[PDB]
């Protein structure tokens, strides 16, 4: 099923 | 007790850096710190690395 977008890494 | 908070991965994730963890839905991630900013310090299969907190069950 669809996944959330990973948040900014910085 | 366990060395940290054990949480289940909800989705597959492929690491995009060497310091991130790769895992699959159903993996048990050991959470060491719930760092602010969306990425937590975790551990899986002998590697310490960042886990996107939105990929593990609850917060």
């Amino acid at each position: 099923r669809p996944k959330p977008v990973p948040p900014p890494r910085g | 007790g366990s060395p940290g908070i054990q949480v289940k991965a909800l989705y597959d994730y492929d690491a995009q850096t060497g310091d991130e963890l790769t895992f699959k839905e159903g993996d048990t991630i050991i959470v060491h710190q719930k760092d602010p900013a969306g990425w937590w310090e975790g551990e899986l299969n002998g590697k310490r690395g960042w886990v996107p907190a939105n990929y593990v069950q609850d917060i």
